[PDB]
């Protein structure tokens, strides 16, 4: 037999399954294959269109085809046509959701196959998905590089780049998931996936430095990328990769972001512990469950109820539906591995499960579900009874997703193609071809980081430069590089608002964000002419902690690290670094001095740096070509002189000369009278904004903070901070110790966490919001430079940290009074947090170090898994200061490793006024585990009064030191927190006696 | 799946019976539709199917716009015998030796057989009666 | 160098249809030479096209590209 006869079976077999439904008013396929259904999904027709393009590349192979090849890549063609016109068709959206992404504003994605016209509303399905997206931009790009023509007209070119503006921000914005559930409550809450971001960051590499029309095309065919994106999605990524949710330890989900249709995981042995984890963990019979704990669609799931009421998940384990496709998916793996042994193993699992036709046509089925005689007996023997088909596997109802990959893995296994002819991008290499590829791997090879960076001097001011050169450090003022022009950052961001935009369907271009040093490495060409720009860190900022040399020089070397660190592209980066005369202000000349020596030397903590002029390094270098221009103390306080008469703090600001009583008085004016005053300087706010560049130059650093409080202004990388501490798994929450506070568990718009921030600063204090702006910058440089430092940390508070700053910094001082923290430098309190957050040791008061310990709310390592096996084995609960925790509930509702306990249990604890108190009772808890682990045999009668037993050693204690030392009864139990817990007599031997004395009873 | 009927039934002229056809590796030929004496009697009539022949073949030598040789089948059926029905009628048999010697009416017959017309005459070849 | 499996789609070495394969199509044209000729051939139900209904295209003797290839190569300082 020849080829022509497999080739004509299967176009029979696609012909009487797959374009029978095919609607030609859209060229988009249907959701059901019977009963009239007006729904249509995307996947399913895009995979569908997928499967047609690899039948007809297979039958491209020969030359009498009698042009079998024509009516596949047309119908594909048709069917991106469709696709894209019903995208097309809602343009308000895509404009909306590019300026305030939300669930109102995502785009459709389910609608009418008869007319492209939406069917059922948002507050039943949801509409947000940008998996699809993804996916369908990444097809797109596979078949515009197969040869195929789709696009037309540059009007789609732009939509393809406000697309791509859209989904460069998905590494925020929660999902609903691939099964519409999110959440495995299903109580209408969404969540991370790591599926949805890695088919982002897939998308987003290939469409990079494309030609959109195909063979031809020249300047208006290209797409630009932003390197920042790609790199916040490759750490969002590797952040959350083990764990594809909060909620959900594994999901079979996992499995098409990390195989063919998105190639996206180039770990190998992190890729080899997930996939033994999910073929472990997902196992069946029958294939691959979707999740653990899953009641969809199956016997004891009703109609009734779109939510699933609490405590029913625990109800619905063990009659989890069946998906065999996935048999297909890990056959697709296995033959692009070259594993014909995991082929063939699959293949013999799938040849009984499938069905037959009438014509004895392949079936696959879409779910397989018990009937209701094995409720409770398949409970006991997980897979000894036999399960029953699905309606759609005898006849009348198909599932064309499943043959579709059916069709697709049965013509790679039969060898009539060859990966490389389906995969024309090259998406997946093997380990000795990755060697200078873009975007992933360096020139250096994958294990090997040894990558040398370019660095320009350029001066500012003849002085200066001849100066330099008096010492012998040689730099070059801005007027010998006259070819050459130097502009700052806001440029390039102007110009980039400038491309992107269409009259016809109203077109807002790239927002106006700031653009990270990576972009800024770079060279530019406008209208002819090159262009260089510096990092953000040197253009004069109204903060305060850029005047200080030691905060610049650890601020450019992390910048140099992170260069080093992340950076791929072809070419050696530039960096340019500029010196200012302000800058050595006397005796502060010398750290410059060494940093600039060190620089000259050719070595900066292990990075290896290269220094030469401007002119030889432009030249032989790659330019990137922007052309689309063309073509479109006090003596003043606040009670005394807040009734004085206008004209005389008037008079008062006229005649005084410090600068505190001029600010304090500047603000009693604004407060009164209002931002609108006209005073003897002009305006209230330009006198404010004058004083305040008086006092950062004059470095006051008590003054700077209250013209910054007055300025009613904000750093522009909070949001980063708060992201990244968010996917790491802790908790921000921003207020003042002892006052309100606010928590966050989700990424929020900037606006509206600034109006959280600014009411309550408004509300209770002056100089904070500045206060909590150095000590969240610090606290995430340090987490992204030292992560480990912060092991332990679960919910962070910037006034319990800033209170014990103050209390260590008051125990330093001892008799001399405590050092006010406004006034303390940058690198001071860069200092004293450091050593704060130091891990400790002894020789310090024990009591202090509870405290800073009950302040920072440390947890011991393994406390979270100890109390669940405590209550496992606890039948009554835990009763701690008033809060209750019934054992039931929390065992029907909750599992082992699962966050919503953890937060529970943070939250029950987080009761206890004293910090030290709270630390305590943790280690009590500790200890209670550990004695209650290394026996079973002693059991607890009842629920235990942790406030009885710290009690009740409390008196053993103070009985034990009247013994010893004669110490009559004291009240308060601070001499327990001076005491350590181990050593001849600590703590850990009395809460052992009390827990021998509560199980002895 | 379109609701489509296909073309409705229409009479068929004389343009399209003379050239031949082809159905699943088969020939085929049509007679004319004026010999059809289930529709009307007015074909009942010697002179009359004279005079129809006459025009008809008038018309076809006129424009024949389509490439190669015409092809006419001209069955000869009980009913144009005689009364006793040993004979054919005058009519039929002059018409017969008109058309012979290469003129009748307004154009030029050639006689012969099927064998040798159909290497050069136009074919036909049907592809939507193929089995589906 | 290529391996047994990638000469596929080499060129001025191996065809399209494979090593072990040999099934090319040739395409012919049709030209005739006179009025007479091609009304004849017609008569009989041959196909056949007039030189002066291709007036887009030209048809030239073995000799034009013989001189022509002949014009290339010339050098005047050597």
């Amino acid at each position: 037999e020849t080829l022509w006869d497999k080739l004509d079976h299967y176009y029979r077999i696609v012909k009487s399954t797959l374009l029978l439904y095919q609607s030609p008013t859209t060229g988009l396929f249907p959701t059901k294959t019977c009963g009239g259904d007006q729904k249509a999904k995307i996947q399913d027709s895009l995979y569908c269109a997928a499967g047609a393009w690899a039948l007809a590349l297979a039958y491209r192979r020969i030359d009498d085809d009698k042009g079998r090849t024509h009516e596949l890549e047309h119908s594909a063609i048709k069917c991106m046509r469709g696709i894209l016109y019903c995208y097309m068709r809602q343009a308000d959206k895509v404009q909306q959701f590019k300026q305030d992404p939300r669930p109102t504003t995502c785009l459709h994605s389910v609608f009418n196959v008869h007319t492209g016209d939406e069917l059922l509303s948002y507050e039943e399905y949801g509409h947000l998905q940008i998996n699809a997206v993804s996916l369908y931009l990444l097809y797109l790009v596979e078949m515009i590089s197969s040869g195929l023509q789709i696009i037309y007209n540059t009007d789609e070119v732009s939509f393809i780049q406000n697309l791509v503006f859209c989904v460069e921000r998905v590494y925020r914005v929660p999902d609903f998931g691939v099964w519409e559930r999110g959440s495995k409550y299903n109580n209408g809450s969404t969540e991370l996936h790591s599926s949805s971001v890695g088919l982002a960051k897939a998308a987003l590499e290939a469409i990079n430095g494309f030609n959109l029309f195909g063979n031809q095309g020249c300047s208006w065919s290209v797409i630009f990328v932003d390197l920042d994106a790609h790199n916040r999605n490759r750490q969002t990524l590797c952040s959350l990769l083990p764990r594809e949710s909060r909620s959900h330890n594994t999901d079979a989900a996992l499995l098409p972001c990390i195989s063919y249709p998105a190639f996206a995981l180039d770990d190998e042995v992190l890729f080899s512990q997930t996939l033994d984890k999910v073929v472990r963990k997902l196992k069946g019979k029958y294939g691959f469950k979707r999740f653990l704990r899953d009641g969809y669609r199956t016997s004891l799931e009703d109609p009734n109820r779109c939510y699933y009421k609490p405590a029913e998940i625990k109800l619905f384990d063990g009659i989890e539906c069946e998906f065999p496709i996935f048999f297909l998916y890990m056959m697709i793996d296995g033959v692009f591995r070259g594993n014909p042994k995991q082929v063939q193993e699959y293949q013999d699992l799938l040849t009984p499960v499938l069905h037959h036709t009438t014509e004895g046509y392949p079936v696959v089925p879409k779910y397989y579900y018990v009937p209701a005689d094995f409720v409770e007996y398949e409970k006991n023997n997980p897979g000894s009874q036999k399960r029953f088909p699905s309606n759609c596997g005898r006849d009348g109802k198909l599932f064309l997703w499943g043959q579709a990959l059916y069709i697709i893995a049965k013509l790679l296994a039969d060898e009539l193609i060859s990966p490389k002819d389906i995969d024309p991008v090259q998406r997946y290499v093997p380990l000795k071809d990755q060697r200078n590829v873009s975007m992933r791997f360096s020139n250096q090879g994958p294990l090997e980081n040894d990558l040398v960076v370019h660095v320009a001097l350029i001066a500012e001011s003849q002085r200066l430069q001849v100066f330099l050169n008096t010492y012998g450090i040689q730099t070059q003022t801005p007027q010998q590089v006259e070819p050459i022009q130097i502009w700052p950052q806001q440029e390039l961001v102007k110009a980039y608002l400038q491309l992107g935009i269409n009259e016809k369907l109203g077109l807002s271009g790239r927002p106006d964000r700031p653009i990270g040093c990576l972009g800024t490495s770079k060279i530019y060409r406008i209208l002819g002419k090159t262009v260089v720009c510096y990092p953000i860190i040197f253009d004069l900022s109204d903060f305060y902690m850029s005047q200080d040399v030691f905060l610049l020089i650890d601020d450019i070397k992390n910048a140099l690290q992170f260069i080093k660190q992340y950076w791929k592209m072809h070419g050696r980066p530039l960096f340019l670094v500029l010196i200012r005369e302000d800058n050595i202000r006397g005796s502060r000349f010398n750290p410059i001095l060494d940093m600039l020596a060190a620089l000259k030397k050719g070595i900066i903590g292990g990075v290896k740096v290269h220094v030469d002029r401007l002119q030889t390094l432009i030249s032989g270098a790659v330019v990137e070509q922007l052309d689309f221009l063309r073509i479109s103390q006090p003596d003043v306080n606040i009670s005394e002189w807040k009734d004085k008469p206008t004209h005389e703090i008037l008079q008062k600001l006229n005649d005084c000369s410090c600068l505190a009583s001029q600010a304090i008085l500047l603000g009693i004016l604004l407060k009164r009278e209002g931002p609108n005053f006209i005073t003897k300087e002009g305006t209230v706010s330009d006198h404010i904004e004058r004083v305040y560049r008086r006092a950062g130059s004059q470095k006051l650093w008590l003054a700077v903070r209250y013209g910054a409080a007055f300025t009613q202004k904000f750093s522009s990388s909070i949001a980063p901070h708060i992201t990244t501490f968010l996917v790491h798994g802790k908790q921000v929450t921003l207020g003042a110790f002892g006052h309100e506070e606010e928590v966050i568990s989700n990424p929020l718009s900037p606006r509206v966490i600034q109006n959280i921030i600014y009411y309550k600063c408004n509300t209770h204090d002056e100089r904070e919001a500045v206060i909590q702006q150095e000590l969240v910058i610090h606290i995430g440089w340090i987490i992204s430079n030292n992560p480990e430092l912060f092991s332990g940390m679960l919910k962070i508070r910037i006034g319990w940290i800033i209170h014990a700053m103050e209390y260590e910094l008051q125990i330093r001082g001892g008799d001399k009074p405590a050092l006010d923290l406004y006034q303390l430098s940058p690198s001071e309190v860069k200092q004293l947090l450091l050593d704060i957050l130091q891990p400790q040791q002894n020789g310090r008061c024990w009591l202090n170090r509870r405290q800073i310990d009950g302040s920072l709310n440390r947890t011991p390592t393994g406390f979270y898994d100890r109390v669940w096996q405590i209550l496992e084995r606890t039948p009554n609960g835990i009763i701690v200061a008033g809060k209750h925790l019934p054992q039931q509930p929390t065992l029907s509702d909750m599992t082992m490793y699962e966050m919503n306990f953890s937060l529970l249990v943070e939250d029950t604890l987080g009761n206890i006024d004293q910090p030290q108190y709270r630390q305590i009772v943790v280690e009590l808890l500790m200890v209670v585990s550990i004695v209650l682990e290394r026996n079973p045999e002693l059991e607890f009668q009842d629920k235990v009064d942790l406030d009885r037993l710290v009690k009740e050693a409390f008196n053993e204690f103070q009985k034990d030191q009247s013994r010893l030392k004669e110490i009559e009864k004291q009240d308060d139990m601070t001499s327990f927190y001076n005491t350590p817990p181990l050593g001849k007599r600590g703590t850990c031997s009395y809460l052992t006696k009390a827990v021998m004395n509560l199980l002895l009873e | 799946r379109m609701k489509l009927s296909g073309r409705p039934y229409r009479h068929m002229g004389v343009l399209g019976t003379s050239k031949l056809y082809d159905i699943r590796k088969t020939i085929f030929t049509f007679t004319p539709q004026f010999i059809d004496q289930q529709q009307f009697y007015l074909a009942l009539d010697n002179k009359m199917i004279v005079e129809m022949l006459r025009t008809d073949l008038s018309y076809l030598c006129s424009r024949w716009r389509m490439t190669g040789q015409p092809t006419i089948t001209f069955p000869i059926s009980h009913s144009m015998l005689d009364e006793d029905g040993t004979s054919l009628n005058s009519s039929i048999l002059a018409a017969l030796r008109k058309m012979q010697d290469g003129y009748f009416g307004g154009a030029r017959v050639q006689t012969g057989k099927l064998s040798e017309f159909l290497t050069t005459s136009c074919c036909t070849h049907l592809s939507f009666m193929d089995p589906g």
